[PDB]
């Protein structure tokens, strides 16, 4: 205690003055919370074009990938909210879309570079040419070298997409894309996604991939094994017109 | 090449950083040290760390050199003390930032902090 | 300037330090969850004529 | 809330123990020191 | 202090314990629309208010339209609802 | 046509829609 | 109960040398046997409380 | 405005650099809104140091704090 | 007020390893 | 020793802070400086400029980090996630039946063979 009042006098006087004068301050009042709990909870009228903006239905609601036509409808009710009567320039729509577009091709070529092998050759047609491309083994450069040059001589011919006998064979194994795929190239980085948390969040919470259908396969602990894992190989009363009820409701919803 | 013959020639490819080190950082990352984990391993992640140091160092040294022959060093790379001895080159905060900033390092400072 | 009672009072200031923000802080949820529930209050809006009508009153007994 | 012990200095109380008939509670804190409570202390004989 | 509900809670017992007491909502269901009794209008089962349906079908308070619900004074009973549906549907 | 009696029953969204209801509502 | 004071009760201490402000956790086995304790390098030490 | 712990000279010293000129509201904006970061951080930082059982606030600790505000490393 | 407004109303192996290990 | 460095200490002194680490507060003063600098810059691009142009900056900055703190009642802190979509998740996943488990298996099971640590030697 006693070298506290030597620390706190090596101030000068004009910096302690400032730092008492926190006591004026009016507290957390925190009443700025207030607009948001109601959220949660002549002249022309900007009101009526800006809830258009829920009449479309969405990407996921529909399933077609976003184009010209809905962003163009979209744009409207953003810039009257914001205050531009006139609108926008005729020619955004198309650059909205291509943004869109290369977003989204970039943030699946992050996904994909991380968890692919034994990718197409590059050859000529085909492959990744002047971009990043995936890793090779040991096997599948050897043959694909050989393949390569033989083609040269005449003696093999590539398929009708361009590719090579080996490639072809290596792209018909590849399924199709999952979620245990995206988790764990989450891990690595962030993919492009680190402004939407929502979508980090809900891919971590959800159920591990290939879970519900095997809900009852389990292992056993067992140290005699090599790794301790033993692998085993009123009216219309609701308690009785339930289910009639139940029925035709369900024959409602369709 | 090939891996098997890399790892197997491996003995003529040791780094020059001691393997308490390597057993030190492989443990808090992670990884039982060499005893339990082929030496092999441990020596190829050092020398792939001292090829990443090799090339910062070489960029660092490239962007020196151009500056030797308006001239006031850019702010926020405060650091150095009298300007060294002799017409040598000195590794100054500068050209290390400038190098860095390439790799997706940032490392701003502050020059009188008041 | 008496110095244990400055040196008090500046540690009583310091204690109770409550910065505050310059803007509210955002939190963040699905899109689809807003748009059904702006459809939603839309629609009720419709049906009670803004609030004059309550669709929801009973008479009798069932 | 029954009631509020006191006496530990301040810094943290990491753990707590219970007795086996859970009569007495034992807590060990960051001050170095290790104390022992007594639930229900002993009627007044007046 | 009020009586509080058992464990578990079963229509049986509400429905006996509040006998003889007015219903809080009526709804009548057609073929492709359902209404409530002092309403003029309708809805349309693809329309967004297919979440009371769903809340009816699987039996839970409609969270969601509370407000409007407490502003029309609707009975609540031990905080549930007794609901009377009228099938024109069929 | 047939008439039908059912109870819905109450969950936690429902109280927690009540509280953030109460916190705005002027008295 | 009445009158008398509280009950008296022993205590065994176990002390850790040259940790050097790298330990997070403690814990004993139900039987106390074992003890371990987590550090701020990442691993986890297990010892014998007996020394067999 | 409210009362500001950190000196508005500081931004004004960090605009200079930058060649920039200041007002007198934007300048307490900013000094303000980096109070706010600095509240934020130190309480990120206590409470990595709590978790541990610890009274002493050590550089490991701050480097967690920033690593989970997603801000750029310091080295 | 808010309670109101919700109509709240006003085997034998067991025993012989036990034996054993008590004998 | 510089200036809000002996107030820094100070502070975090009146907060519990028995020890210390050299250094710590020219972390702390470096983080605030390139805080008002990426700031700033950002202001800059945006539009002399207003005090609408350091909000606007501020604001979009909040959007991809600093998403903690101590925040209470409906503050974005702790990832940022609206309480009514971590209820409906909570719904969702307290719906289905807890495992059945039989005394000859109370501790000795484990996860279905593709979520175990089986061959990594």
């Amino acid at each position: 205690e006693r070298r506290l009042k030597g620390e706190v006098m090596q101030l000068p006087a004009r910096d302690r003055r400032r730092i008492k004068e926190l006591a004026h301050n009016d507290f957390d009042p925190y009443d700025a919370l207030a607009n948001v709990l109601m959220e949660h909870a002549l002249k022309m009228n900007f009101d009526l074009e800006i809830r258009k903006r829920y009449a479309q239905p969405l990407a996921v609601e529909s399933g077609e990938f976003p184009d010209t036509s809905n962003i163009e409808s979209r744009m409207l009710p953003f810039c009257y909210e914001a205050g531009l009567s006139s609108g926008h320039a005729p020619d955004a729509a198309q650059f909205m879309s291509i943004a869109t577009e290369t977003f989204i091709k970039e943030v699946m070529s992050a996904i994909f570079s991380r968890t692919r092998s034994n990718g197409p050759g590059d050859s000529g047609s085909a492959g990744f040419g002047l971009g990043s491309g995936w890793i090779q083994t040991h096997r599948y450069r050897k043959q694909l070298a050989k393949e390569e040059e033989a083609f040269q001589r005449g003696e093999i011919s590539r398929d009708k997409m361009g590719l090579l006998p080996v490639e072809a064979k290596a792209a018909s194994e590849r399924g199709p894309l999952g979620m245990a795929d995206v988790r764990l190239a989450l891990e690595m980085g962030d993919c492009g996604l680190a402004g939407f948390p929502v979508i980090v969040k809900s891919v971590i919470y959800g159920w591990r991939e290939g879970e519900l259908e095997n809900w009852e396969d389990y292992t056993y602990v067992d140290p005699s094994r090599p790794d301790g894992i033993a692998i085993p190989s009123w009216e219309g009363a609701e308690p009785e017109t339930s289910d009639l009820l139940n029925a035709v409701l369900d024959s409602c919803l369709a | 090449a090939s891996l098997r013959e890399f790892l197997n020639k491996m003995d003529d490819y040791a780094p020059i950083i001691p393997d308490a080190v390597t057993n030190y950082y492989m443990t808090r990352a992670g990884l039982p040290p060499p005893p339990q984990t082929d030496i092999r391993l441990a020596r190829l992640l050092a020398l792939a760390t001292q090829k990443f140091i090799a090339d910062i160092a070489a960029d660092a040294y490239q962007y020196s050199r151009i500056r030797a022959s308006l001239g006031i060093q850019r702010p926020g790379y405060g650091g150095g003390g009298q300007g060294g001895s002799q017409n040598r080159t000195v590794l100054t905060m500068e050209d290390l930032g400038m190098a860095v900033s390439e790799f997706g390092v940032n490392v701003k400072r502050s020059e009188f902090y008041r | 300037v008496d110095s244990d009672e400055e040196t008090a009072a500046v540690m009583s200031a310091l204690a109770n330090w409550n910065p505050q923000p310059v803007v509210p802080q955002p939190v963040f949820a699905p899109l689809k969850r807003q748009y059904q529930l702006a459809r939603l209050h839309e629609q009720l809006q419709a049906a009670t004529n803004g609030g004059r009508t309550n669709i929801f009153k009973v008479v009798g007994f069932g | 809330l029954i009631k509020k012990c006191r006496g530990h200095g301040k810094g943290g109380i990491p753990s707590l123990s219970f007795s086996a008939e859970s009569n007495v509670l034992v807590s060990g804190g960051l001050d170095c020191t290790v104390r022992v409570w007594d639930i229900e202390l002993p009627a007044d004989p007046n | 202090t009020f009586d509080a509900p058992p464990y578990v809670i079963t229509p049986e017992y509400i429905l006996k314990k509040f006998a003889g007491h007015p219903p809080s909502l009526i709804v009548h269901l057609y073929q492709n629309h359902f209404r409530f009794d002092q309403q003029e209008g309708m809805f349309q089962y693809k329309s967004p208010m297919r979440i009371f349906i769903e809340h009816l079908r699987n039996r839970t308070v409609p969270h969601e339209i509370m407000e409007y619900l407490i502003q029309g004074g609707v009975p609540f009973y031990e905080g549930c609802l007794i609901v009377q549906v009228f099938d024109h549907r069929t | 046509p047939t008439v039908y009696t059912v109870v819905l029953m109450p969950t936690a969204q429902a109280l927690h829609t009540d509280l953030l209801l109460k916190t705005v509502t002027p008295r | 109960r009445t009158g008398g004071i509280g009950i008296p009760v022993s205590a065994c201490m176990f002390t850790f040398h040259n940790t050097l402000g790298t330990v997070s956790c403690m814990d004993f086995s139900n039987d106390h046997k074992l003890v371990a304790v987590g550090t701020m390098d990442s691993y986890i030490r297990v010892w014998s409380l007996d020394g067999k | 405005g409210p009362k500001l712990l950190w000196n508005p000279e500081n931004v004004r010293d960090v605009a200079d650099a930058l060649g920039i000129t200041l007002s007198e509201e934007p300048l307490r904006l900013l000094a303000q809104d980096v109070e706010y970061r600095i509240g934020q951080v130190i309480v990120e930082s206590l409470r990595f140091m709590r978790a541990a059982n610890r009274t002493t606030l050590t550089v490991q600790d701050v480097s967690l704090a920033l690593r989970v505000l997603d801000v750029e490393p310091l080295y | 007020d808010y309670l109101k407004k919700k109509g709240f109303t006003r085997k034998y192996l067991k025993a012989f390893l036990l034996l054993k290990n008590w004998i | 020793r510089p200036r809000d460095a002996r107030t820094l200490e100070l502070l975090l002194t009146a907060q519990g802070v028995t020890s210390f680490e050299p250094r710590v507060s020219q972390l702390l003063l470096d983080f605030a400086y390139r805080h008002t600098a990426a700031v700033l810059s950002d202001a800059l691009h945006l539009s002399s400029i207003t005090a609408n142009a350091v909000a606007l900056a501020i604001s979009s900055r909040l959007g991809y980090q600093f998403r903690g703190g101590g925040g209470g009642y409906y503050g974005g802190g702790g990832g940022g996630a609206s309480k009514d979509w971590m209820l409906e998740l909570a719904r969702e996943r307290n719906k289905v039946a807890l495992p059945r488990v039989l005394p000859s298996e109370w501790g000795v099971r484990l996860p279905g063979e593709r979520f175990v640590l089986s061959g990594v030697s």
